C-alpha cells in the first residue's frame, strides 16, 4: 500500500503537468487559427484585385487594337485622296 | 404593361378615396368643429410632410455614404 | 501612448454628440413649426359670424384638398424610398458584412473546463464494485 | 483613466473571486504583491481568462521598468479588468451614425480631418503623447487622406 | 452647375437604356434593360433576396434568373416592367428625383399611338415630371452628325428604320421601317452555332451568344469569296472562352451572322436588305434632292458597329445607284451613342425650350396631347 | 442565460448523434448512436442489469452486447430504437425537458417522405416539443463556412451527398446523392484485413475496425505509386494494439480502405467516385455559375477527415476541369461538427425565428405539414 | 491498498488522455503551419502579378490617348479633303 501511494502521488503530479501542457496547446491552437483566418482573407482580396486589373488590361488592349486599325485605314484613304 | 393599378391607386386617393368633405352644410357648432378638425388635419399633414423631408435628407446622406463606400471599394 | 485617454475621451465624445443631437432635434422641431405656420396660417377667434366662418371653411377645405394631394405625393415618395433604404441596407450587409453576420458568435465557452466526466465514470464503477459486497 | 481604477477602488466580489485566485497563484502571503508583468501576462494566458497577448505585451512595455519586476496593485488590477472586453455595446449604430452625420458637414460621402479635430477639441480633454500623431498613425490604414465613419470606428472601435 | 434647371435626356432603346443630363458628351449610365425574377426556390434565410433584379444587377446574377426584355420591337409589351426600369434609371443610376427635371424620351418611327400615349401618361402621373417631350430616334442621330440633310439608317437592336431628311424638312412618305435588328441576329447566330455542337437554349445563354456576336462577328466585303475561303483554309477560325472554360471555335459563322442584314431571306424575312431599303427610300424622294441624300448617307445605332460594314454598304449602293453620283457613308466612331448625343444637343438648344409639353397642357387635353402640335 | 428561450439543435446523423443548445461553438454531447441488448444469460442477481444500453454506455459494455445502429443509410429503419436514442439524448445527455425548447433536426437530401413525417409526428406527440424544423444537412455546412455560394460534399457515415448552391438559391436538379460512406469503408477494411490473418466478425469488433480506420488509414495522393512503394519497402507498416494485446501490422491496407471513395468499384458499386460526382454535379449547373462553384468547393462530414484527401480531390478535379478555372477546396479544421455549427448559426438567426413549425399548425394539417411551405 | 490502486488506475487513464491530447495538438499545428506557408507564398505571388498587370494597363491608357489624338487629326484631314 505504501508503494502504491508513492505511485499515486507521482501520477498525480504527472497529471497536473499534463493539464498544463494541454492548456498551452489549446492557446497555441486558437492563436494559429486566428492567423490563418487573417491571411486567407488577404488572399481573397489579393486574388479579386488581380482579376479586376487583368480584365481592365484586356479591355484597354482591345480598344487600342480597334482604334489603331481604323486610324491606319483612314491614313491609307488620306493618301488615296491626295 | 399593366400600369392601371398604380395610376388607379394614385388617382383614386387623389379624388375618390381621399377624405371627401362637405363643409358648408352644417350647424354653427358642427361647422366650427369640422373646420377645426380640417385645420388639425392640414397642420398634421404639413408636419408629416416635414418629417418626410427630414427622412429624405437622411436618405440622401445614406445614399452618398453608400456611393462613397462602393467607389472606395470598387 | 496612454491607456487613460480612451474612457474619458469616449465619455466626452458621447456627451458632445448627445448635445449636438438634441440641438439638431430642437432646431428641426422649431423650423418645422415655422414652416408649418408659413404653409398654413393660423385662424382668428373674434368677430366671425356664421357666413364668414363658412367662407373661411370653404377656403380651408380647398387648402385641405391641396395639402391632401401634396401629402399623398410625398407619402408615396417616402414609402418608395423607405423601401429603397431597407433594400440598400440589406444590399450593403450582403456586400460587406455578409461574412461578419455569422461571425458574431458565442463559442469556446464549454469544452475548456469539461473534463470531469471521467470522475463520474470512475465513481460509478467504484459504486458498482462496492455494491457487489 | 478613471473607469477601471475607480472600479478597483469599489471592487466587486464577482471579480474579487478571480482576483484572489490569481493572488493565491501568485502571492504566497506576506509578500509585496509583486505579480511581475511577464509572469502576469503568462498567467493571464494560463488562468482561463481571455489570453489575448496584445495587452500582455503592452503591460510588459509599460511597467516593470524599475529593474525589480514589482507591479503595483492599482495598475495590475486595471490591466486585469482591461484584459476582458469591457464595453456596453458601443452605443447604438443608428444613434452614432446620426451623431456623426451631425458632426459631418462636408457631406461628400466621408468626413475630413478638420471636423473630427473640431469635435475632439469641443470635447475639452487633456493632451498627452497619445495625441497629434497617434490619431494619424491609427487612422491611416489604407491612407486615403480622409477619416470616414468606418475609419472613425477603426480608430477607436467600441465608442462608449 | 448650380441654379437653373437641367433636362434629363433618357433614351429607352431596346437592349441598352442610355441616360444622362443634357449638355454632356456621353450618357452617364448605360445598362441593359432586362428584368429578371428568380426561378429556383431559395433555401438560405435572411440572405436579403429581392423579387426582381433590374438593369446591370441582373447581368451578374443571370445564372439563376429568367431575364426578359420589356421592349420587343420598339413597342413596349410589358408596362409594369418598363415602369420598373424607368424607376431604377431615375433613382439609382442618376439619383435625381424626377419632380425637378424635364425629360426627353425617344421613340422609333411608325410606332403604335397607344405606346406613346401610355408613355406620356406614365411620365406625368407616376413619376410626375415637370414636362416631357418625345422625339423620333433618327432626327437626333442627324443632329449629332452636325448635318442638316442626309438619310440616316438607325439600325438599333429592336428595329431598323431609315428616315430621309432634307434641309430640315423630313419626308414622311419615305420612311422605310424594317423589323430586322440586333436581336434577330443574336437569335440567328444562336441557331447556326448548333451546326458545330454548341447548344445555347436558356435565356441567360442568349447573353453569351450576344457577347460572341459582338466580339467576333464581322461583315464580309464579298460574301461568296469569303464562303469559299473559309471552306478551304483555316485562317478565319477564331476561338473564344466561355464563362466556364471549354473554348469554342467559330468558323464561317463569323460573317454569316451579320450577313442576314443584307439578305433577310436567311431568317425567312421576305424584305430586302439594309443595302436596298436605303436605295428604295432615296428613290421615293423628289428628283432634285437625290444627289444630296446620296452624298450624306448617315449610319447610326449599335448594330452598325460591325467591322467592315461601311465598305460593304457603300459597295452595294454604288452598284445600285447611277454611276455619276458620289456615294459617301458617314460612320462616326461614336456610333452607338449618336442618338443620345443628338438628344443632348437638342435639349440644350434655346430655340427648343418652348416645345416641351408642359404639365398644365396635359391636364387640359389628356394624354392625347402628344399627337397634337407639341409633337 | 436566463429568461428567454433557447433552441435545441439536434443532429441525428448516422454513427454519431451531435446535440447542443443553439448559439455555442461545439455540440454539448457527442456519442455513438447504437442500442445494444445483452445477448448472454446473466447469473448474478440484483446486479441492476438493464434491458438496453444506449449511447456511450454501450461502447463500454460492448463485450457482451449486440450493438445495432437504428439508422442505416440516412433513413431510419427501426423507429422504437430511434425513439429510445432521442429520449436518452434529451433527458440524460442534456437534461432539459423538451416541453420548453424548439428543436432543429437535420435530414439528408432525397430521403423518403415517410421518414420525415414520422420524425415530426414523434417529436410532436411523444416528446411534445413546442416547435420543430427540419433542415437539409448540406445547407447548414454551407452556413458554417460563412459562404453563400459553393458546392458542398458532405460525406457523412451513412450517405454522401453533394448539394450545389449559388447566391442562396439551391439547385434542386443538381443534387447527386451516393450511398457510399464511412460504414461501407469500415466493412471493406474489415474485409481486406482478412488477407493478413486478422478476422473480425462480431458486431462488437466492427467498432475495433472503425478505430483502426480512424487512427491509421490515409488517402494516397497517387494510388499506383503507393501500391508500388508499399510492395517493395516497409516504411508504411504501422502497428496498432488491440484491446487485449497482440499488436497487428497494417501494410498497404492503409490507403486501400479509403481509396474506395474514389473507385467505388472496389466494393462492387457501379457509380463513379466522389472525385467525379462533384464534377458531374457542377456540369449540371448553368454555364455562368460554374467558375464560382469551382472556386468554392466545400468539404464537410466526418469521412472527409482522412489525412491527404483535400489534395487528392483537388488533383482529380483539376485533371477533369478545364485548365483555366481555379480549383480550390475548402477544408476547415472543424469539419466533423461543421453541420452542427451551421445548425447553431441558423437557429440563432432572428430572420429564421418565424419559420418554425408551430404546434397549432401541426394540429390543423397533420404530419404532412413538413412538405408544405414550412419546409 | 485497494483504494490506492484504484486511484493509480485512474491516474494512468488520465495520463493516457493527456498524451493523446499532445499528439493531436501537434498534428493539427503542423497542418496549419503548412497551410500558412502555402497561403503566404501564393498571396505574395498574386500581389506581384496584379501590380504588373496594373502597370501594363496604365501603359495601355497612354497608348490609347496617342491613338485617339492621331485619329482626330486624320479625321480633320479627310473632311477637309471632302
Ligand atoms: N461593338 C459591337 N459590335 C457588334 N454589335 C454590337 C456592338 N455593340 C452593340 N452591338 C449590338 O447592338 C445592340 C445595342 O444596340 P443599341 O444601339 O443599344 O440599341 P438601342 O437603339 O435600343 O439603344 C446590342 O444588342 C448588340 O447586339
Ligand atoms: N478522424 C477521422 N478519420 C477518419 N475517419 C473518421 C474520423 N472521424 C470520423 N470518421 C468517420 O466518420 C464517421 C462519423 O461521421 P459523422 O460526420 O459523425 O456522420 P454523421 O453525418 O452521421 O454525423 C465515423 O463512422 C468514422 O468512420
Ligand atoms: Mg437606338
Ligand atoms: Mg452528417
Amino acid at each position: 500500500a505504501q508503494k502504491d501511494e508513492e505511485k499515486m502521488e507521482i501520477q498525480e503530479i504527472q497529471l497536473k503537468e499534463a493539464k498544463h501542457i494541454a492548456e498551452d496547446a489549446d492557446r497555441k491552437y486558437e492563436e494559429v487559427a486566428r492567423k490563418l483566418v487573417i491571411i486567407e482573407s488577404d488572399l481573397e482580396r489579393a486574388e479579386e484585385r488581380a482579376e479586376l486589373s487583368e480584365g481592365k488590361c484586356a479591355e484597354l488592349e482591345e480598344e487600342l487594337k480597334t482604334v489603331t486599325n481604323n486610324l491606319k485605314s483612314l491614313e491609307a484613304q488620306a493618301e488615296k485622296y491626295s | 404593361g399593366k400600369r392601371q393599378t398604380e395610376r388607379e391607386k394614385k388617382k383614386k386617393i387623389l379624388a375618390e378615396r381621399r377624405k371627401v368633405l362637405a363643409i358648408d352644410h352644417l350647424n354653427e357648432d358642427q361647422l366650427r368643429e369640422k373646420a377645426k378638425e380640417l385645420w388639425q388635419s392640414i397642420y398634421n399633414l404639413e408636419a408629416e410632410k416635414f418629417d418626410l423631408q427630414e427622412k429624405f435628407k437622411q436618405q440622401k446622406y445614406e445614399i452618398n455614404v453608400l456611393r462613397n463606400r462602393i467607389n472606395d471599394n470598387q | 501612448i496612454s491607456a487613460s485617454r480612451k474612457l474619458q475621451l469616449k465619455t466626452l465624445m458621447l456627451q458632445i454628440a448627445k448635445q449636438e443631437l438634441e440641438r439638431e432635434a430642437e432646431e428641426r422641431r422649431g423650423e418645422k413649426g415655422r414652416a408649418l405656420s408659413t404653409r398654413c396660417q393660423p385662424l382668428e377667434l373674434a368677430g366671425l359670424s356664421f357666413a364668414e366662418l363658412q367662407d373661411l371653411c370653404r377656403q380651408l377645405h380647398a387648402r385641405v384638398d391641396k395639402v391632401d394631394e401634396e401629402r399623398y405625393d410625398v407619402e408615396a415618395k417616402v414609402t418608395k424610398n423607405i423601401t429603397e433604404i431597407a433594400d440598400l441596407n440589406q444590399k450593403i450587409f450582403d456586400l460587406r458584412g455578409k461574412f461578419k453576420r455569422p461571425t458574431l458568435r458565442r463559442v469556446r465557452i464549454s469544452a475548456d473546463a469539461m473534463m470531469q466526466a471521467l470522475l463520474g465514470a470512475r465513481a460509478k464503477e467504484t459504486l458498482d464494485l462496492r455494491a457487489h459486497l | 483613466d478613471d473607469i477601471y481604477k475607480a472600479a478597483v477602488e469599489q471592487l466587486t466580489e464577482e471579480q474579487k473571486n478571480e482576483f484572489k485566485a490569481a493572488f493565491d497563484i501568485f502571492v504566497l502571503g506576506a509578500e509585496d504583491g509583486c505579480i511581475s508583468t511577464k509572469e502576469l501576462g503568462k498567467v493571464m494566458r494560463m488562468l482561463g481568462q481571455n489570453p489575448t497577448p496584445e495587452e500582455l505585451q503592452e503591460m510588459i512595455d509599460e511597467v516593470d521598468e524599475d529593474g525589480s519586476g514589482t507591479v503595483d496593485f492599482d495598475e495590475f488590477l486595471v490591466m486585469m479588468v482591461r484584459c476582458m472586453k469591457d464595453d456596453s455595446k458601443g452605443k447604438s449604430e443608428e444613434e452614432l451614425s446620426d451623431l456623426f452625420r451631425m458632426f459631418d458637414k462636408n457631406a461628400d460621402g466621408y468626413i475630413d480631418l478638420e471636423e473630427l479635430k473640431i469635435m475632439l477639441q469641443a470635447t475639452g480633454e487633456t493632451i498627452t503623447e497619445d495625441d497629434i500623431e497617434e490619431l494619424m498613425k491609427d487612422g491611416d490604414k489604407n491612407n486615403d487622406g480622409r477619416i470616414d465613419y468606418d475609419e472613425f470606428l477603426e480608430f477607436m472601435k467600441g465608442v462608449e | 452647375d448650380d441654379e437653373e434647371t437641367t433636362a434629363l435626356v433618357c433614351d429607352n432603346g431596346s437592349g441598352l437604356v442610355k441616360a444622362g443630363f443634357a449638355g454632356d458628351d456621353a450618357p452617364r449610365a448605360v445598362f441593359p434593360s432586362i428584368v429578371g425574377r428568380p426561378r429556383h426556390q431559395g433555401v438560405m434565410v435572411g440572405m436579403g433576396q429581392k423579387d426582381s433584379y433590374v438593369g446591370d444587377e441582373a447581368q451578374s446574377k443571370r445564372g439563376i434568373l429568367t431575364l426578359k426584355y420589356p421592349i420587343e420591337h420598339g413597342i413596349i409589351t410589358n408596362w409594369d416592367d418598363m415602369e420598373k426600369i424607368w424607376h431604377h434609371t431615375f433613382y439609382n443610376e442618376l439619383r435625381v428625383a424626377p419632380e425637378e427635371h424635364p425629360t426627353l424620351l425617344t421613340e422609333a418611327p411608325l410606332n403604335p399611338k397607344a405606346n406613346r400615349e401610355k408613355m406620356t401618361q406614365i411620365m406625368f402621373e407616376t413619376f410626375n415630371v415637370p414636362a416631357m417631350y418625345v422625339a423620333i430616334q433618327a432626327v437626333l442621330s442627324l443632329y449629332a452628325s452636325g448635318r442638316t440633310t442626309g438619310i440616316v439608317l438607325d439600325s438599333g437592336d429592336g428595329v431598323t428604320h431609315n428616315v430621309p431628311i432634307y434641309e430640315g424638312y423630313a419626308l414622311p412618305h419615305a420612311i422605310m421601317r424594317l423589323d430586322l435588328a440586333g436581336r434577330d441576329l443574336t437569335d440567328y447566330l444562336m441557331k447556326i452555332l448548333t451546326e458545330r455542337g454548341y447548344s445555347f437554349v436558356t435565356t441567360a445563354e442568349r447573353e453569351i451568344v450576344r457577347d460572341i456576336k459582338e466580339k467576333l462577328c464581322y461583315v464580309a466585303l464579298d460574301f461568296e469569296n469569303e464562303m469559299a475561303t473559309a471552306a478551304s483554309s483555316s485562317s478565319l477560325e477564331k476561338s473564344y472562352e466561355l464563362p466556364d472554360g471549354q473554348v469554342i471555335t467559330i468558323g464561317n459563322e463569323r460573317f454569316r451572322c451579320p450577313e442576314t442584314l443584307f439578305q433577310p431571306s436567311f431568317i425567312g424575312m421576305e424584305s430586302a436588305g439594309i443595302h436596298e431599303t436605303t436605295y428604295n427610300s432615296i428613290m421615293k424622294c423628289d428628283i432634285d434632292i437625290r444627289k444630296d441624300l446620296y452624298a450624306n448617307n448617315v449610319l447610326s445605332g449599335g448594330t452598325t458597329m460591325y467591322p467592315g460594314i461601311a465598305d460593304r454598304m457603300q459597295k452595294e449602293i454604288t452598284a445600285l445607284a447611277p454611276s455619276t453620283m458620289k456615294i459617301k457613308i458617314i460612320a462616326p466612331p461614336e456610333r452607338k451613342y449618336s442618338v443620345w448625343i443628338g438628344g443632348s444637343i437638342l435639349a440644350s438648344l434655346s430655340t427648343f425650350q418652348q416645345m416641351w409639353i408642359s404639365k398644365q397642357e396635359y391636364d387640359e387635353a389628356g394624354p392625347s396631347i402628344v399627337h397634337r402640335k407639341c409633337f
